[PDB]
RNA sequence: AUGAUGUCAUACUUAUCCUGUCCCUUUUUUUUCCA
């Protein structure tokens, strides 16, 4: 659902602070949040596709 | 008689019914307005062939609805056995597969649209019980590695039907009632008195003169079982000569000579035909039984066995209570039938007992331990301790393991979920012995087969009503000597049997009372009451009681009834009062419905009356699902209270489709959805009578809450800062834990029950304004008051 | 098979279908029956989960590959002490190098 | 719904399995799964309420597990987050089982 | 590329139902001459009085329906239907018989839902699943 | 397409003829009717919500009063023969039965508020 | 018709040798049976995943 | 120059509390033109 989506979509894009450093999430995942099993296992179905195609 | 003002005015009451009725709906065509060229005619007939086409759509798929099931209807009970020839088996053969060709190209439409609808479909922005067993292939799937005789029948029947305790009493009994108009006939259970003495009857032709035997039951589904039971000896269809009535469901036809009913049931025969004049008979059973409409037939038929010589007195029971039976009906003769299947070895324990539902654990222990092949019943009082006990049974097996045996614990009662009552049914797993934990629903009515033992604590929980406080208690009492012994002869009915009395021959033989009050004494009874005064009486007080009730209770009633309007300044009928006594359930919820006619809220405020028809039953509240559980119920939480609770309850669970998952899913008694639905819809079959018109409240639930008042205002309670406390005794209440108030703790209550269980209690409750108190009662609730 | 036997002649399976049977498998047969079934028949992809806890737990799980509810308990140690204690003399071999005599309890059936 | 949540808080509380020392903040987190499990449609009800409106969040903080031989990094979320996401986990990975999303190649599976 | 794929799945989606719509009517082409022959093959000593009871049992039956709907507005479906489901009603009415289950010394020896493992706990001590002796 | 994509009216329109076509095809199914839907003749009246005691004679009177009848028929519960409180009435102009139609529908005889519809009969 | 020789892996072997390596480290703060209790979880975890690729 | 109105948190008083609390047995009420 769009709503599902977007809520994944936005949460990965956060700041990130260790001691006394920040900067902002923008290109990759954070693999620490706990629907990252689910985007990781997507996202590797979707490269399954690209290196068996889709007949075999 | 009084017997004869009654029927006076039940004769007239007949009368102005009918004219009534016709008065009316006169009325209603005044009200009702009848205001009833080429091509505007070549147009419509077009649009008459429409609809005609439509609704023929419609009706030509309904009559092929009624011959369609007519079909497999009429095979059901010709073809399978007899010798049949051509021309019908040619037509069996015909429907049957024609039926199935009606069914397939249907099917093949519907797999059409589940096919076509089982796709991909882009999402769109725009701004049974089985979890264990899809938890059974979830490990077979992970541990998969793959790389005449009806005549015999007839025979049979007779057979046993001859090895009754009546079939050598046969005769002389007959010729006795023949002699005696009023006869009374004690007799134990397992005698057949229910069945074989209406066919004995019917045989000797007192249904001749087109006579009717009347079988009265204070329960429906005894009623039901006995009418089957009758029919199949009888050798005929269940419904057509051997028929019951019950509420809900008639299963009588014009063929019906023996008719078997409630208690309740006589009382409103008498709401139609005052003499009975078709029936030449009534055979009251198990009058012991002890309700307000056993006490209140014994006097009515007591007048009619006065007034009607040719008609037939024949009150059959289970105990002692002839004495004063025959004393009330002038001593009529008693034949004694003896009757008891098999024996039961009676034991007490030694002493008293201090930890009574441990003993029950105990015992029960033991004797599984010990004992030879069986089955057991336990008693005990109720919900709580019944689950507690099942605990503690259980817990134990888990402890001894393989050391003992296959101990089917079941628990019975009334409001448990019907599967879970029909469980206790099954023949038991060879090998296994089988407990049934029970309340005094089990003393009666219900056969378990196989119950070899039968263990009594000497207990029960009776209600107990005194009217000085409106209080009515739902507690502990020693249970009566007639009771013991009843629960006792549960047993035997198949083999020698056992008895276990928590207590010892000391306290039984002594300190053991014969009989349960007969009811009218220690019950409430504003409809009752109300209804007696509508069916032939003013004189409340010189009327023929078996045992009347205190000058209290009555005192309570009549201004119970007065105050609420029923009655007048001086104790009559008002036009309100006798629409109410008319009206099925009691006042206080029929001056409520009345109350939706002023408000506008007709639908709402019927469907609350359905729900509180039978509420005790709602929501189950399983141990082992109490959270989802508390969640289920939680959802429909609404502000304003319980009875808006239960409206939208209802109103999603129709709103389903009447869906029974719909409850399985949202934690609900089916059974108590479903009779309230019936009685809600048998309401609206009243609702013409009683002159409402059909109405919605639009959501305006202060409309509701109005109505509620207008009917409860009595049942109301205020804040104290000492604690909740009544708006007029100012006695002290609680609230309900389960309430949907109960955290709120509203400043002006309603409720609708009074009980004081562990504490003084009351159930569903809502909040109210006490402004509504003096919009609606300044009469009786004055401002100074609140 | 005996679940389809006992759906056939309908009997009830009983303890000595499965006692025989009862920690062999893989998930375990002793699984099927446990308290929570209900509630976790409800648990999906509990595998990859437990992989990915290491990305939010400070600390590293030996048994990442495996779950006690879901999987069984797919080993049993139990007589590895009995046979310690049999290999290093017997409980009077064992205590003769420690203060138990020096403590004058009567016997060490009883310490705790 | 509260058997998916019920297994959120379980799967929650197994990292203070221990309940150390922990802290200020692993109290607190502790608090919300316990209220949270008293009253399960609060809960449900603010859980629902995020997935519909949120989508600025706060920040989460970093750091590294040391195994000798490389490091892992280790995100610590806020508690009220961890907790609309942990149920979320649970329903994703329920519903795209059961509707067969992932297909059998895909393997850390729940089957062996 | 998103509009496109949209439009392209609904037309392949309205392609493939129309194919089997026409097959599902040629299917109900071949069940129309199933019930033509069906009542042919049908058209051509208990059974003569039988069936005196046929038209008898029948033709009562509709007296009852039609008057059961006329009394009220489907007094059919308020008796007939509502007579076949609820349960003491059945155990009175003698119906019979109207998924594996097994014994309950199984059940419930072991009760919890977490794995044992304590999350990646180490120091505490569960080794062995039973104390000594 | 284009059974589809024209309105929502004549849609369901099309749907409506399909729910024809399938429940007639499905009588035929159960087998009642000869020959497949022919049209009914425009010239008989159902009239039902009748009265047992009103008979052939009399209906034929006061459905006499707009057109000239050629029959009144109340299908007879056969072994019985008890009037089965509907009827069939047949005139012979469309204009005899739809002048009987708009005077006749929903009116009062014998103390009974009738219906009168169109027959919707193969029969 | 063939077999499958097992061995551990060596990355397999440095995480496990990695695992003790860390016991020891932060074991100045522990008592022993507490350093007893870390090493039996570690080498449970090991054996009883391996199983026979340990021979 | 001190009004009541308050859904204001903070401060404060009584050697004022930490020991005064919890889940229902049984079962019954007659009915009306269909269209």
């Amino acid at each position: 659902d769009h709503n599902i989506a977007d809520y994944m979509t936005a949460k990965n894009n956060v700041v990130i602070n260790y001691k006394d450093m920040n900067h902002t999430n923008s290109y990759g995942i954070i693999r620490g949040l706990q629907f990252a099993s689910f985007i990781v296992q997507y996202y590797g179905l979707v490269m399954d596709l690209l290196v068996l195609g889709l007949h075999r | 008689d009084e017997w004869e003002r009654t029927e006076r005015e039940r004769l007239q009451d007949l009368e102005e019914r009918d004219a009534f009725a016709e008065r009316v709906r006169q009325r209603d065509k005044d009200r009702t307005r009848n205001v009833l060229a080429e091509e505007d005619r070549k147009a419509m007939v077009p649009e008459l062939r429409k609809k005609s086409r439509r609704e023929y759509l419609a009706k030509r798929e309904r009559e092929k609805l009624e011959d369609l099931e007519a079909e497999l209807a009429d095979e059901e009970f010709l073809f399978g056995d007899v010798e049949l020839s051509r021309h019908e088996r040619q037509e069996l053969k015909y429907k049957r597969r024609v039926r199935d060709l009606a069914r397939e190209y249907r099917a093949a439409g519907e797999q059409e649209k589940l096919e076509a609808t089982n796709r991909y479909h882009m999402p769109k922005e725009t701004r049974p019980g089985e979890e264990q067993r899809r938890w059974e292939e979830a490990r077979l799937g992970a541990a998969s590695l793959k790389f005449s005789t009806q005549a015999q029948q007839k025979e049979s029947i007779q057979a046993v039907r001859r090895s009754l305790p009546v079939f050598p009493f046969r005769e002389e009994l007959l010729a006795a009632i023949a002699n005696h108009q009023v006869l009374i006939i004690e007799g134990e259970t397992g005698s057949g008195k229910t069945t074989q003495i209406p066919q004995y009857l019917f045989e000797e032709g007192y249904t001749n003169k087109g006579m009717k035997i009347a079988c009265t039951q204070p329960r429906r589904v005894a009623a039901m079982s006995v009418a089957a039971r009758v029919a199949r000896e009888m050798g005929v269809k269940l419904g057509n000569e051997v028929g019951y009535s019950i509420r809900f469901e008639d299963c009588t036809s014009e063929r019906t000579v023996l008719r078997y009913m409630t208690d309740g049931m006589l009382l409103r025969e008498f709401l139609s035909e005052p003499d009975l004049a078709s029936y030449s008979v009534v055979m009251v059973d198990e009058a012991h039984e002890r309700t307000l409409h056993t006490d209140i037939l014994f006097g009515l038929i007591k007048d009619v066995a006065r007034f009607r010589p040719e008609l037939k007195v024949l009150v059959a029971s289970a105990t002692m209570d002839t004495a004063r039976f025959s004393t009330f009906f002038d001593d009529a003769p008693v034949f004694r039938i003896p009757g008891r299947r098999f024996p039961v070895d009676i034991f007490y324990t030694k002493a008293p007992e201090a930890d009574y539902l441990e003993a029950c654990v105990v015992s029960v222990l033991q004797i599984h331990v010990t004992q030879p092949p069986g089955d057991i019943l336990v008693f005990l009082t109720g919900q709580e301790e019944i689950e507690a006990a099942c605990e503690m049974l259980q817990d134990r097996c888990r402890r001894l393991g393989s050391k003992i045996r296959e101990l089917l614990v079941l628990p019975i009662y009334a409001n448990l979920p019907s599967d879970m009552q029909a469980r206790i049914f099954q023949p038991t797993p060879p090998g296994a012995r089988k407990v049934v934990v029970a309340t005094n629903i089990a003393e009666t009515s219900l056969t378990i087969e196989g119950i070899i033992y039968v263990l009594d604590p000497g207990f029960c929980k009776q209600k107990s009503y005194n009217p000085r406080t409106g209080m009515e208690s739902l507690t502990v009492t020693p249970c009566s000597k007639a009771s013991a012994n009843q629960r006792a002869g549960r047993a035997g009915r198949v083999a020698a049997g056992k008895c276990f009395r928590l207590y010892t021959a000391w306290a039984y033989q002594h300190e053991l009372e014969e009989t349960t009050v007969p009811e009218i004494q220690r019950t409430s009874l504003g409809n009752v009451v109300l209804l007696l005064k509508s069916l032939g009486i003013h004189d409340l007080m010189h009327f023929d009681f078996l045992d009347p009730p205190p000058y209290e209770t009555l005192l309570l009633a009549l201004e119970q009834l007065y105050a609420l309007g029923a009655l007048n300044h001086l104790g009559e009928l008002t036009t309100s009062g006798r629409k109410m006594a008319e009206l099925p359930v009691d006042p206080m919820l029929s001056k409520m419905i009345l109350a939706s006619e002023k408000y506008s809220c007709s639908e709402e405020i019927l469907t609350v009356a359905a729900m509180l028809s039978v509420n005790n039953s709602i929501f189950y509240r399983p141990k082992d699902k109490v959270v989802h559980a508390d969640n289920a119920r939680v959802n429909f939480f609404l502000p304003g209270g319980d009875h808006l609770v239960l409206l939208n309850v209802y109103t999603q669970w129709a709103e389903s489709g009447y869906s029974s998952q719909w409850c399985y899913e949202n934690f609900v008694q089916f059974r108590s959805m479903r009779r309230a639905r019936d009685v809600r819809e048998q309401l609206e079959g009243l609702l013409e009578r009683v002159e409402v018109g059909l109405s919605s409240c639009q959501g305006d639930y202060i409309r509701v809450r109005k109505a509620i008042t207008a009917g409860y205002f009595y049942h109301t309670a205020r804040l104290t800062r000492s604690g909740y406390r009544t708006v007029k005794q100012q006695q002290t209440v609680f609230i309900h834990p389960n309430s949907s108030l109960f955290e709120q703790q509203p400043r002006w209550l309603l409720y609708h029950e009074l009980v004081l269980t562990t504490k003084e209690f009351m159930r569903q409750v809502l909040e109210i304004e006490s402004s509504w108190l003096l919009e609606v009662a300044p009469h009786y609730y004055k401002a100074k008051e609140l | 098979l005996k679940r389809q036997e006992a759906i056939a002649q309908n009997r009830r399976l009983t303890l000595e279908d499965l006692e025989d049977s009862w920690d062999r498998g893989i998930p375990r047969i002793n699984t099927l029956f446990q308290k929570d079934r209900h509630t976790l028949a409800y648990d999906k992809g509990w595998r990859v989960r437990t992989d990915f806890k290491q990305y939010q737990v400070l600390k590293q799980n030996p048994f990442w590959w495996t779950h006690q509810r879901h999987d069984g308990k797919l080993w049993n140690l139990n007589n590895y002490r009995t046979d310690m204690i049999q290999a290093l003399g017997g409980v009077e071999g064992i205590l003769e190098h420690t203060l138990f005599k020096g403590t004058y309890f009567p016997t060490w059936e009883g310490l705790f | 719904d509260t058997k998916l949540l019920i297994l959120a808080l379980e799967r929650l509380k197994e990292a203070y399995s221990v309940k150390s020392r922990l802290n200020q903040s692993q109290r607190e987190e502790l608090g919300l799964i316990e209220q949270a499990y008293d009253n399960p449609h609060e809960a449900l009800s603010r859980i629902k309420r995020h997935l519909l409106t949120q989508r600025a969040f706060k920040e989460v903080g970093i750091e590294f597990m040391d195994l000798y031989s490389h490091l892992v990094p280790v995100y610590d979320v806020e508690p009220l987050e961890k907790i609309t996401d942990a149920y979320l986990d649970q329903y994703l990975w329920y519903e795209a089982d059961k509707r067969r999303l992932f297909p059998p190649w895909i393997k850390p599976a729940d089957t062996e | 590329a998103d509009r496109k794929a949209r439009e392209a799945v609904e037309m392949r989606a309205q392609v493939e139902r129309k194919m089997a719509q026409k097959e599902k009517e040629k299917h109900e082409e071949k069940l129309r001459e199933m019930a033509q022959k069906a009542r042919e093959r049908r058209a051509g000593d208990g059974e003569a009085r039988e069936r005196d009871e046929i038209r008898h049992d029948r033709r009562k039956e509709r007296q009852h329906d039609r008057n059961l709907s006329r009394a009220a507005p489907d007094k059919r479906s308020k008796l007939q239907r509502n007579e076949n489901r609820d349960i003491s009603e059945v155990i009175a009415l003698g119906v019979p018989n109207p998924e594996v289950q097994y014994d309950q010394r199984l059940f419930n020896q072991s009760k919890g839902m977490d794995s044992g493992f304590a999350g990646g706990e180490d120091e505490i001590y569960n080794v062995y699943d039973q104390a000594w002796r | 397409d284009d059974f589809k994509g024209r309105s929502a009216e004549e849609v369901e329109e099309i749907k409506a003829e399909k729910e024809a076509k399938t429940q007639a095809i499905l009588l035929e199914m159960v087998g009642d009717l000869p020959d497949a839907d022919i049209k009914p003749p425009e010239n008989v009246l159902f009239v039902c919500k009748l009265n047992p005691v009103t008979t052939d004679e009399d209906l034929e009177i006061i459905f006499s009063r707009f057109g000239p009848i050629r029959s009144c028929e109340v299908i007879r519960d056969w072994k019985t023969g008890e009037s089965l409180c509907y009827a069939f009435i047949e005139f012979e102009k469309e204009e005899d039965c739809e002048k009987a139609f708009f005077k006749m529908d929903n009116v009062l005889i014998d103390d009974r508020r009738i219906h009168v519809d169109f027959s919707q009969s193969v029969a | 018709t063939a077999q499958c020789f097992l061995r551990v892996d060596d990355e397999s072997m440095q995480r496990f040798h990695n695992r003790v390596r860390q016991i020891l480290m932060a074991s100045g703060s522990t008592t022993f049976t507490k350093i007893v209790n870390k090493w039996n979880t570690a080498l449970i975890g090991l054996m009883t995943y391996f199983r026979e690729a340990v021979v």
